RNA sequence: GGCCCCCGGCGCGCCGGGCCCGGGUCUUCCCGGAGUCGGGUUGCUUGGGAAUGCAGCCCAAAGCGGGUGGUAAACUCCAUCU
RNA sequence: CGCGACCUCAGAUCAGACGUGGCGACCCGCUGAAUUUAAGCAUAUUAGUCAGCGGAGGAGAAGAAACUAACCAGGAUUCCCUCAGUAACGGCGAGUGAACAGGGAAGAGCCCAGCGCCGAAUCCCCGCCCCGCGGCGGGGCGCGGGACAUGUGGCGUACGGAAG
C-alpha cells in the first residue's frame, strides 16, 4: 500500500500535455558555458568601448534545483513548478505539491528526471521552476 | 530551503510514509551485500551535515551489521574463573554497532579516511549504516584547504583509534562532573596519573 | 546601624549594583521561528502522525485523559514531556473539531 | 599484625606500584629547558612584553575565596565594547579576550575598563612599515621608550581600603550583632512555612463565613 | 681564536601576478546537527551512592525547547550552558 | 522496433594514484584473567592490570562548555603542587577513592552544515605556449572532456549574522 505522498508521483503529465510544456521550457534553458563565455567577453568589449555598465535586461531563465525551487514557491516567486517523477530518494520532492499547493503556485509533475536534466545541460535536475516570462509566450504560459 | 523540509521529514520515521520508505529500503539493502559502495548518498542533507561535500573525493559505502550484544566467545560457555565472570550472555560490547560499521568500511577501504556515518535503516536482525570516506589523495581534497587536515598522516584510521563521531561516543569523553573517569584525554591516561606514585628527588 | 550586610539570611551577599545587559544570544536557542513554524505544520500535514499519538487521540476523543496521560508518559517517558505532548494532541483534536464545525 | 596502640594504617600499595613510578631526576633539567624557551620566546617578541597580554581583574569565585582577586583569562566582550576595542583588534595589540565571561555586577565591569583604557594609553604602537608611520605612533617615544617589559602587564593586586579610628555612636553600641545572625537564620528557613501557613489561613479566612 | 666549504630563516629598492572596504548608529529581516535526546530494562564500569559512564534491546521527542543544578517524585521560581 | 537520455550495476594487464608489512619505549581503540589479599571463601581485591587483537605520531590523545558553581562568581585542553588518603564506595570487612575552588607551567583560537543572497560565482582531468624544475608550481589559450542544481564556491556560525 502506497502512501498518497508517494503515490501522487504516479500521476503524470500526459504526452501532449508535457510537449507543450518542454517545447516552452526550451525557450528559457540556461545559458552554457560555452556561450556565457561569448555573453562575458561581449561585456568586456563593450565595458572598454564604449557603453560601460550596461545591465541589459538579464534575461528570464528556468530556475532549476530543489533548493533553489523551495525558496520561489516559499516566496510566491514562482510561476509554475516542474517536478520529475522519479527521484530516486523520494525525500527530496515529497513535500513539494503540498508546499506548491500550499503556497498557490500551479504544480505538475512530468516523466523523466533526465528530460529536465536536458533542459539544464546536466545529467539529471529534481526540479525545475518557471519564474517571469516574456510577453510573446504569457499567453501560451497561461494555458498551460 | 528544502534541506530544512527533508530534516523535518526524517524526524517523522513513524508515519505512513516514511515507514513505507524504511521497509522498502531496508528489504532492497537486505538483498546486497554487507559492504557495498553507494552511487550517492541516501541522505544527502543528513550526509553533509555531518561533513560530506558532493565533490570527487567523497565516496559512499553501505554497511549492514548484526544487531544484538556480545557472547563470550568461549568453548562450551566454559569461562573457567570466579562466578562474577561466568557471564556469557547478556554481555554487551563496549562500541556501538554504528562504531563497527565505520570500523569495517575503514578496514576494506584502507587507503581512503573514514569522516563520518549515519544510521539509513534497521531489521531484527541487521543495522544499516552509510559510511562517508575521503580519498586523501584526489586532488580536489588536496588542494582544498578546510580539507586538507583529513590528509595528515595523523588522522589516518580514525575510525579504528575511537576518532569519529561514533567511536568518540563510547570514550567517555565530556566535560564536567558526568565525565570524571577521562580527565586527561581517555580512560587509561586518567587512571596512569591516579596510579602514577610521584617520587619527587626532595621527599 | 540598623541593618549590615550578612553572609546569612533572606538578603545574605556582598552588595554590588547589577548590570543589566542584553541576554547572550546562545540563551536564545530553541525559540521558534516563523519559517521554522511553517516547515513543520507542512511536514505535519504530509506526514500525519504517529501510531502512538492516533492511539492517545482515541483516548482523549472519549475524555480518558488521565489514562491518556498514562499512556503517553509510557510511550514519550517522561511526565514533562508527556504534559507537553497531550496538550498538542488536545489541541489538534479541538482544531479539526471547529474545522469540522463550519 | 596490629602491636600496642597504633594508628590503623591503609596503605595504597596493592595494586603493583613499581610498574609506574615517576621519579625527578629531570626536574633540574625540566628547569633548564623552561627557562631556554622562555628566553628564547622572549627574543622572538622583541618589544612585545615577555609574560604576554594583559589580563583581567577577576574575582575567585567561592565564598572562601571571593576576598582576593586575580587574574582571568581574558576581557570580556562588554569590557571591550564599552572600552570602544574592536574584539578582533585586541588581540592584534597584545589583550586577552574572554568571549565567554559575562559581567554581573557593574563594579567589576568599570573596573577592567579603566585597566584597559590605562594599558591603552602605556601601548606604544609600532607602525607596520617603519619607514610610513601611518597612526601608531611618533618616532621620538619609540626610539628609545620602547622596551620587553618583564613580569605580567599591571600585574593584578589585592588592594585594601584602611578605615580611619572614629568614634562609636550609640546605635552602633546597640546593634545586637549575635541576635541579629540568629533571627536572619531563622528567618531564611522558616520563610517558605511561614507563607504556606499564611496562605493557607487566608484560605479559611475568604470562607470562614456562610 | 683563525682559515676553508656547504645549507637554512630574518629589512631595504625592484620584480610576476594576485589582494578588496572597515567601523559606529538606526531600521528591516534570519537563526541551527533525530532512531538523536530522553525513558524502561539488561550487562559491564565508576568514588558516583533509588543507578557516574558505556553498550545491547524496546519505546521514542520538543522548540519561550533541550541538558545540567551529586537522594527517587510532583508543582514552582532561579541559575547555567546550547 | 530499433535508436537515444538517465538510473543502478559489471569488466579491463585501461590513464594516473593510493593501502598492505615492520618497529612498537611513549600514545589511541577494544578484549581481558587468575595467582594474590580477605589469615577459609563465593561479592570484593588483585584490576580495567598480565596475556590477546587492531591503529598512529614525533609525540599521541584531549580541547575551545548541552562546564564549574551558588560566589561580590569563574571561564578550552594538557601537565605539576594542593585539595586528599578527603567526599564517597565497600561481606561498610579486607580494601578502594575522585572532583571543584586556590597556586603555578603553557597559553590561541577557529571552521562547516543549516537559514539566506550572489546568472555554478566552484572543482578535477587532458592537449598548446611561456617562466621555472629540483619536492613539480605560476600565467595565458582550447565552440577541449568531466564533476556538480540529489548543490560547488564567496559572505556567514550562536561571541549573534545579513541587507539597506
Ligand atoms: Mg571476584
Ligand atoms: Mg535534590
Ligand atoms: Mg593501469
Ligand atoms: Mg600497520
Ligand atoms: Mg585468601
Ligand atoms: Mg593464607
Ligand atoms: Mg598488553
Ligand atoms: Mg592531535
Ligand atoms: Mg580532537
Ligand atoms: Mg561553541
Ligand atoms: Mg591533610
Ligand atoms: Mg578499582
Ligand atoms: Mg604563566
Ligand atoms: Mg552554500
Amino acid at each position: 500500500k502506497v502512501p498518497p505522498a508517494i503515490n501522487q508521483f504516479t500521476q503524470a503529465l500526459d504526452r501532449q500535455t508535457a510537449t507543450q510544456l518542454l517545447k516552452l521550457a526550451h525557450k528559457y534553458r540556461p545559458e552554457t558555458k560555452q556561450e556565457k563565455k561569448q555573453r562575458l567577453l561581449a561585456r568586456a568589449e563593450k565595458k572598454a568601448a564604449g557603453k560601460g555598465d550596461v545591465p541589459t535586461k538579464r534575461p528570464p531563465v528556468l530556475r532549476a534545483g530543489v533548493n533553489t525551487v523551495t525558496t520561489l514557491v516559499e516566496n510566491k516567486k514562482a510561476q509554475l513548478v516542474v517536478i520529475a517523477h522519479d527521484v530516486d530518494p523520494i525525500e527530496l520532492v515529497v513535500f513539494l505539491p503540498a508546499l506548491c499547493r500550499k503556497m498557490g503556485v500551479p504544480y505538475c509533475i512530468i516523466k523523466g528526471k533526465a528530460r529536465l536534466g536536458r533542459l539544464v545541460h546536466r545529467k539529471t535536475c529534481t526540479t525545475v521552476a518557471f519564474t517571469q516570462v516574456n510577453s510573446e509566450d504569457k499567453g501560451a504560459l497561461a494555458k498551460l | 530551503g528544502a534541506y530544512k523540509y527533508i530534516q523535518e521529514l526524517w524526524r517523522k520515521k513513524q508515519s505512513d510514509v516514511m515507514r513505507f520508505l524504511l521497509r522498502v529500503r531496508c528489504w532492497q539493502y537486505r538483498q546486497l551485500s554487507a559492504l557495498h559502495r553507494a552511487p550517492r548518498p541516501t541522505r544527502p542533507d543528513k550526509a553533509r551535515r555531518l561533513g560530506y561535500k558532493a565533490k570527487q573525493g567523497y565516496v559512499i559505502y553501505r554497511i549492514r551489521v548484526r544487531r544484538g550484544g556480545r557472547k563470550r566467545p568461549v568453548p562450551k560457555g566454559a569461562t573457567y574463573g570466579k562466578p562474577v565472570h561466568h557471564g556469557v550472555n547478556q554481555l554487551k560490547f563496549a562500541r556501538s554497532l554504528q562504531s563497527v560499521a565505520e570500523e569495517r568500511a575503514g578496514r576494506h577501504c584502507g587507503a581512503l579516511r573514514v569522516l563520518n556515518s549515519y544510521w539509513v535503516g534497521e531489521d531484527s536482525t541487521y543495522k544499516f549504516f552509510e559510511v562517508i570516506l575521503i580519498d586523501p589523495f584526489h586532488k580536489a581534497i588536496r588542494r582544498n584547504p578546510d580539507t586538507q587536515w583529513i590528509t595528515k598522516p595523523v588522522h589516518k584510521h580514525r575510525e579504528m583509534r575511537g576518532l569519529t563521531s561514533a567511536g568518540r561516543k563510547s570514550r567517555g569523553l565530556g566535560k564536567g562532573h558526568k565525565f570524571h573517569h577521562t580527565i586527561g584525554g581517555s580512560r587509561r591516561a586518567a587512571w596512569r596519573r591516579r596510579n602514577t606514585l610521584q617520587l619527587h628527588r626532595y621527599r | 546601624a540598623l541593618r549590615y550586610p550578612m553572609a546569612v539570611g533572606l538578603n545574605k551577599g556582598h552588595k554590588v549594583t547589577k548590570n543589566v545587559s542584553k541576554p547572550r544570544h546562545s540563551r536564545r536557542r530553541g525559540r521558534l521561528t516563523k519559517h521554522t513554524k511553517f516547515v513543520r505544520d507542512m511536514i505535519r500535514e504530509v506526514c500525519g502522525f504517529a501510531p502512538y499519538e492516533r492511539r492517545a487521540m482515541e483516548l482523549l476523543k472519549v475524555s480518558k485523559d488521565k489514562r491518556a496521560l498514562k499512556f503517553i508518559k509510557k510511550r514519550v517517558g517522561t511526565h514533562i514531556r508527556a504534559k507537553r505532548k497531550r496538550e498538542e494532541l488536545s489541541n489538534v483534536l479541538a482544531a479539526m473539531r471547529k474545522a469540522a464545525a463550519k | 599484625a596490629p602491636s600496642r596502640n597504633g594508628m590503623v594504617l591503609k596503605p595504597h600499595f596493592h595494586k603493583d606500584w613499581q610498574r609506574r613510578v615517576a621519579t625527578w631526576f629531570n626536574q633540574p633539567a625540566r628547569k633548564i629547558r623552561r627557562r631556554k624557551a622562555r628566553q628564547a620566546k622572549a627574543r622572538r617578541i622583541a618589544p612585545r612584553p615577555a609574560s604576554g597580554p594583559i589580563r583581567p581583574i577577576v574575582r575567585c569565585p567561592t565564598v572562601r575565596y571571593h576576598t582576593k582577586v586575580r587574574a582571568g583569562r581574558g576581557f570580556s566582550l562588554e569590557e571591550l565594547r564599552v572600552a570602544g576595542i574592536h574584539k578582533k583588534v585586541a588581540r592584534t595589540i597584545g589583550i586577552s579576550v574572554d568571549p565567554r565571561r559575562r559581567n554581573k555586577s557593574t563594579e567589576s565591569l568599570q573596573a577592567n575598563v579603566q585597566r584597559l583604557k590605562e594599558y591603552r594609553s602605556k601601548l606604544i604602537l609600532f607602525p607596520r612599515k617603519p619607514s610610513a608611520p601611518k597612526k601608531g605612533d611618533s618616532s621620538a617615544e619609540e626610539l628609545k621608550l620602547a622596551t620587553q617589559l618583564t613580569g605580567p602587564v599591571m600585574p593584578v593586586r589585592n588592594v585594601y581600603k584602611k578605615e580611619k579610628a572614629r568614634v562609636i555612636t550609640e546605635e552602633e553600641k546597640n546593634f545586637k550583632a549575635f541576635a541579629s545572625l540568629r533571627m536572619a537564620r531563622a528567618n531564611a528557613r522558616l520563610f517558605g512555612i511561614r507563607a504556606k501557613r499564611a496562605k493557607e489561613a487566608a484560605e479559611q479566612d475568604v470562607e470562614k463565613k456562610k
